[PDB]
RNA sequence: GAAAUUGUGGCGCAAUAGAUAUAGUACCGCAAGGGAAAGAUGAAAAAUUAUAACCAAGCAUAAUAUAGCAAGGACUAACCCCUAUACCUUCUGCAUAAUGAAUUAACUAGAAAUAACUUUGCAAGGAGAGCCAAAGCUAAGACCCCCGAAACCAGACGA
């Protein structure tokens, strides 16, 4: 009976977080700051995608690229499979 | 405004009030149901159900449409053909009278870039500006203009209006900092010489007849006497009136920009030009 | 798992809920009871439109027995009350044959009488008279 | 179905239709949120429709909790002793007075 | 969206770990054919579909788009009685509670942007003030944002933010094509 | 503190009073504003006497002496819900309560 | 452990309510659940009858002297209903009496009696309380209330109506609520009694000064075990009445009760009657 | 498929998930190698208390009564009357005596842009360089599964 008896300890939740109180300061720092910076340098992320949207395939072929070099070999491996997957069912096996 | 107003009823704009204007957000439609799912948009068996569809051309095993047609020289050399982005009179005018590119001063490509009449781009390969003339006729800028190509009856049009129209050549290295040249400054080279046409634009640019400025100023006035027999109305003599100073003034080759020479080093922040002394340097320069 | 389904139990109770009165497992394994239920439902709106057919035939049953009792045959005790132009539908006669059989009774008479003058009218091919319940009320 | 759900017979309670037709609906008690989208309807009602439908129906009594409730609702108590209970969550004010009136 | 970065992965059935073997062989046992163990059907098999890597949803709607929606939001603050203008911020006391106080009395809201230009020329007691209060925020005009203001019931500007504010976003209108980037000098732009 | 406000009850001259102090002439309610300062002194010097503050919504609207005058005129309560729904002829069948 | 909330809350409480379901309280009286004002109650009450009366007049007919005494006692730890309920049950009582005998009045006068009785007794009484929420506004000592005590109660009501409105009204009233109750209801069910046959010649000696005899109609049966023996009733060569039964005896006793039936205007025939 | 040239957290999982992992253990394998499962009190077990219960299938409490896809129409009545060829898949066509499925539980399958459409933004221009532009350009939104061979080859391990 997947269904549970106990209803669960009480979410809290403050709204006003140093984190949430100030989401989104700065950002938007060109528009109104001189165009000193970029927004999509304000983003703090994986190096491979930092301001870079991408796709599955890309995604793992920049990953290759940028830092690849400076990987664990058991997960280069997989990365380089995943690419082979990747293209094989994108470049071939769906539809239109 | 009524908007306005009425927004001072209504709550306060909230982030629990926020919702997307209807039709810019279209509906997911996900293989979940009745309607979406069993055989899921895919049909039965075969090829399509499966993926597996061979590619795209294909037809079958009959021989392929795209593969049917002879070979032909269409898009033979294509990445070595000069392309010229043309600008008509009648846009020209248009900039003029807006205030964009000042006729009081000489129209080099450059000016014309920072107006923004033409865009141009050197990768894409386009070797500048061409003179075209689809403002033929309802035309009046009396002005000096450095042009990579010129068609006859353009040319006249400004001739008659009492301008100057020269053509010049731009390699695309050279093109590429005419452009942009703050860009280029940044980057820290020095100001290069810029080549001359390569072997099929020479006999274009040492004639007087298409306004070139390798050709010889001596038959420059016998050319603009033909065109104005040619296509009616009287050259008016330049030296009388008061622009003449400006209108003389011709970019003496290698030289890119219109005051700068070639070596100089133009250092941007703490405003200075840097030059570059030492014998043989000046010499190269000056080759 | 990013999101699985907290909520399941209910929709396995919803349709249980309608299978709780079935036989064996039918109403308690919920793969079992799905089919049931919805050939239930089926059965449901299909046997609207049964009921309907059968609680005429019913009708037609109560008074062609009513009408045998005077006798008289069902199909001649409805035509003479249609050449009447009495219009009672076969609920209500069906009602008048069980609670008020005085009332049938005189009903089935008119009927009788009807049947008489039209056998009457087909002997002699035109006139006079037309007799007296035949006739009809002409509106216009 | 008609053999899952329990049957009835038709009546009317203590002879309503031969001397005097009683309005057979004794209280609605409407529970109702201050803050909170659930009960905007439900709000707008209390505002301004539920003062008329109480005027002309002077045999209910009426009252309003404004419960900090998440799920409005609007509980209609009968004469016999039954009670039907009913949602009045996120519905436009005409659709609830609607329902009222079918109370 | 555009900052976020969802971390969340799941393992395709190649990585995770073994089972490149056939389970029993596939015509002989009276059982389903199958080929690995660990292929999605299986209990701690693959993800079919799962979220994988670390994927990035960033997009940059048009800075004249973004003005705009800046503008458009000033222009609700001032519409709805919730924008405050300030000939500058300055507490005489730089207390948390007297500024709570001061608010309540003005029927400000429940939490108040507090908008004051540069960063470096901020008045110290406003400072003091804001820093305890978890409502009532401090930011520098190049950083406030359509966002923020949302979530605060009210904005607080000075003048010299107004102006600044005023200079920057009609600048967005009236202007040419980027051509190259505005980091780079030009002559007017600084 | 409260939002309540009643317009009086004179008004109508008061307000011409304050504008002749300020700044008199025929026509004062088709007076223009337009001067910032003139504006500032005005309204300001209203709000102080009234004790309601004219809106910065609102403030762009009334160009006019007149517009000023239409804004006074018009009321503002405060009441709270409850209280209002208390003071709205509830006949005997309502009871409605408030569970704060 | 799964991550939702929604669904948890749901579970919980359809728990509830199976727990409901299984061990139900002690029903409670209304006074004592939360929504609910006992003036404003009273008033609805008195509107939706659709006559009017004075509240304080009628307040008092639902304060019961049990319920007193146990205030009385809580305090140690009023006017009461008497006076109204007295009044209510004999006007009720003269009321019925009137109108059974305007409509039926070969009716002999202790039928007319029992008759009154079934109205105004222990049970249809209490019933048309409850249908009407009498129990809800009265208050006594204990609960669910007694049927005597809901049965005084309503009494002191119809009290209270009269000394308000009027006479005419009060009958109006009773003739709406209390006398609809023998609508389906045939005499027998309302007056039971035993032995028709003697009543029935004790009726006939009245009427026309003579003696029925007991000839049967019709059976099918009579062997089988479930006969259908069809009984009359003759006087002077002309049937009276005509009774159905499984035995003879039975038949000849439904024949007697249709011949009563017949006699005091009544039948399943009778006449609708006005309202 | 190039080059020049340009240039100290988590809208994560939370015990069938997340690592194979309470363990590379147990167990299986001559060996290389394969490779699991599962725990859940309270402040206190130097409190054994007593209640928290109520909820899957399976059972029990509780065997059965003519007749028939398990029911529906009903009916005063559970049956009795009348109506009623399970489901999915695969098929020209399936009650089929074609496949699959004992049942419960949890797990288990549509993911990619060109080009279109949409609604914003700006507009002979657009775009945070490069790219496109004979109304365009920037922007988001919205389409493209899962399980299954016999096989091939590389490198180990076994007489
Ligand atoms: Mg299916
Ligand atoms: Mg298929
Ligand atoms: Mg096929
Ligand atoms: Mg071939
Ligand atoms: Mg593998
Ligand atoms: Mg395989
Ligand atoms: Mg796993
Ligand atoms: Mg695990
Ligand atoms: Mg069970
Ligand atoms: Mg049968
Ligand atoms: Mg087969
Ligand atoms: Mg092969
Ligand atoms: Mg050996």
């Amino acid at each position: 009976i997947g269904i549970r008896l106990t209803l669960p300890p009480p979410k809290v939740v403050d709204r006003w977080n140093e984190k949430r109180a100030m989401f989104g300061v700065y950002d938007n720092i060109g528009i109104l700051g001189n165009f000193e910076k970029h927004p999509k340098e304000l983003i703090r992320g994986p190096i491979w995608l930092r301001g870079w949207k991408g796709n599955e395939l890309q995604r793992c072929i920049r990953k290759r690229k940028m830092v690849g070099s400076r990987m664990f070999a058991d997960d280069l491996h997989n990365l380089n499979k995943r690419i082979r997957y990747l293209y094989k069912h994108f470049n071939r096996h769906g539809k239109f | 405004a009524r908007a306005l107003d009425l927004l001072r009823g209504l709550p306060r704009v909230s982030l629990a009030n926020l919702k997307p204007n209807p039709g810019s957000k279209k509906p997911e439609r996900r293989p979940r149901g009745r309607r979406r799912g069993r055989k899921c948009g895919r049909g039965h068996k075969g090829e399509r159900q499966r993926g597996t569809r061979p590619r795209l051309g294909f037809e079958g095993g009959q021989t392929p449409f795209y593969i049917r047609i002879p070979k032909y020289g269409f898009n033979e050399g294509h990445s070595f053909r000069r392309q010229y982005k043309p600008l008509s009179l009648n846009r020209l005018q248009y900039l003029i009278d807006l205030g964009r590119v000042d006729p009081s001063q000489p129209i080099d490509l450059t000016q014309l870039v920072n107006g923004r009449g033409v865009t141009i781009q050197p990768l894409k390969r386009d070797y500048g500006v061409q003179l075209v003339e689809e403002g033929a006729d309802t035309f009046t800028a009396k002005v000096n203009i450095e042009v990579q190509l010129a068609s006859e009856l353009a040319i006249a049009a400004i001739e008659k209006n009492g301008g100057v129209v020269t053509t010049a050549f731009y390699d695309p290295r050279s093109l590429d900092i005419v452009c942009k040249p703050v860009p280029f400054f940044l980057r820290g080279q020095p100001i290069p010489k810029r080549m001359l046409p390569p072997e099929e634009l020479v006999p274009y640019y040492t004639d007087a007849k298409n306004r070139g400025y390798l050709a010889d100023p001596a038959k420059f006035p016998e050319a603009r006497l033909e065109l104005a027999r040619k296509y009616g109305y009287i050259l008016p003599d330049i030296t009388k009136d008061e622009l003449f100073k400006m209108l003389c003034t011709r970019k003496d080759p290698r030289q890119i920009f219109f005051g700068l020479a070639p070596g100089w080093v133009v250092n941007m922040a703490d405003k200075k030009i840097l030059k570059p002394t030492d014998e043989n340097l000046l010499k190269y320069y000056t080759s | 798992l990013r999101n699985r389904v907290t909520d399941r139990y209910f929709r396995i109770q919803e349709v249980l809920k309608h299978a709780r009165h079935f036989r064996g497992r039918k109403n308690r394994c919920y793969r079992l009871a799905v089919r049931t239920v919805i050939r239930a439902f089926v059965k449901c709106t299909k046997a609207r439109y049964l009921k309907k057919k059968n609680m005429r035939t019913l009708w037609i049953n109560r008074i062609t027995a009513a009408s045998q009792e005077h006798g008289l045959k069902y199909p001649a005790l409805i035509g003479n009350l249609v050449k009447c132009q009495v219009e009672l539908n076969r609920k209500v006669l069906a009602d008048l044959a069980i609670y008020e059989p005085k009332t049938f009774k005189s009903l089935a008479a008119l009927a009788s009488r009807r049947r008489h003058e039209g056998f009457a009218a087909a002997l002699g091919d035109g006139k006079e008279p037309e007799g007296i319940f035949s006739r009809v009320v002409q509106y216009h | 179905t008609a053999r899952g759900t329990p049957s009835r017979f038709l009546a009317s309670v203590l002879h309503n239709g031969l001397g005097r037709y009683v309005q057979q609906l004794q209280r609605l008690s409407f529970s109702v949120s201050r803050d909170g989208a659930s009960s905007r309807g439900a709000r707008e009602f209390v505002e301004r429709e539920v003062i008329d439908f109480a005027r002309r129906n002077p045999g209910v009594v009426i009252y309003v909790n404004s419960r900090p409730c998440c799920v409005p609702r609007v509980v209609a108590e009968y004469l016999n002793g039954a009670v039907r209970e009913e949602s009045i969550h996120c519905k436009s004010v005409e659709e609830i007075s609607t329902l009222v009136q079918k109370l | 969206n555009f900052k976020r970065i969802s971390y969340a992965k799941t393992k395709t059935r190649a990585e995770v770990r073994g089972g490149g073997r056939k389970p029993w062989p596939q015509k002989g046992t009276g059982r389903a054919r199958h080929g690995s163990i660990r292929s999605p059907l299986w209990r701690g098999g693959g993800v079919a579909h799962g979220p994988r890597g670390p994927t990035s949803y960033y997009y940059m709607l048009p800075m004249k788009v973004r003005a705009l929606g800046l503008k458009v939001a000033l222009t609700v603050k001032l519409a709805q009685d919730d924008l405050h203008i300030m000939d500058s911020l300055e507490l005489p006391t730089g207390d948390p509670q007297y500024l709570t106080e001061l608010a309540h009395y003005r029927r400000w809201g429940d939490s108040v942007l507090l908008v004051d230009l540069t960063h470096e020329e901020m008045p110290q007691s406003i400072v003091e003030a804001t820093s305890r209060l978890k409502t009532f925020n401090l930011i520098p005009a190049v950083g406030l944002n359509v966002h923020s203001m949302l979530k605060h019931q009210t904005l607080v500007l000075t003048l010299p933010t107004v102006a600044f504010l005023e200079d920057k976003l009609l600048w967005q209108d009236s202007r040419y094509r980027p051509l190259y980037p505005f980091s780079l000098p030009y002559s007017d732009f600084p | 503190r409260s939002r309540a406000y009643t317009p009086p009850e004179d008004l109508q001259s008061r307000l011409e009073s304050y504008v002749k102090e300020v700044f008199l002439p025929s026509n004062w309610q088709d007076i223009s504003l337009e001067d910032s300062r003139l504006k500032f002194n005005l309204l300001a010097h209203l709000a102080d006497d009234l004790g309601h503050v004219v809106p910065n919504s609102r403030l762009h609207q009334m160009c006019r002496v007149r517009d000023v005058l239409d804004f006074y005129n018009v009321p503002i309560q405060d009441r709270s819900k409850f209280d209002e729904l208390s003071a709205s002829n509830l006949p005997p069948n309502l009871k409605i309560t408030w569970s704060y | 452990v799964k991550k939702g909330f929604r669904a948890a809350f749901r579970f919980q409480k359809e728990l509830e309510r199976q727990r409901l379901l299984r061990c139900p309280p002690p029903p409670v009286r209304r006074s004592e659940k939360p929504n609910w004002d006992y003036h404003a109650e009273i008033q609805a009450f008195g509107h939706r009858l659709q006559e009017n009366f004075s509240l304080d007049l009628l307040k008092t007919a639902f304060v019961n002297s049990c319920y007193i005494k146990s205030e009385e006692a809580k305090r140690q730890q009023l006017k009461s209903n008497q006076e109204l309920s007295e009044q209510g049950t004999s006007f009720s009582q003269t009321c019925l009496t009137q109108f059974l005998e305007d409509e039926y009045p070969d009716m002999p006068t202790e039928g007319i009696k029992n008759l009154v009785d079934f109205l105004t007794g222990e049970e249809v009484v209490c019933h048309v309380a409850r249908n009407l929420a009498v129990e809800q506004l009265t208050l006594s000592e204990e609960f669910p209330v007694p049927p005597a005590v809901l049965q005084q109660t309503f009494f002191a009501v119809i009290g209270a109506l009269l000394q308000s409105s009027g006479p005419e009204r009060t009958a109006l009233f009773i003739r709406d609520f209390l006398i609809t109750q023998m609508t389906g209801k045939e005499l027998f069910e309302m007056w039971k009694i035993i032995n028709p046959m003697g009543l029935l010649v004790e009726e006939l000696k009245k009427r026309n000064v003579s003696a029925p005899e007991s000839r049967l109609t019709r059976q099918s049966g009579g062997t089988t075990a479930l006969p259908l023996y069809f009984v009359g009733l003759y006087c002077d060569k002309k049937l009276i009445a005509e009774g159905p039964g499984e035995t003879v005896l039975v038949a000849e006793e439904e024949a007697a009760r249709v011949a009563l039936r017949k006699l005091y205007g009544f039948t399943e025939n009778r006449r609708p009657w006005n309202y």
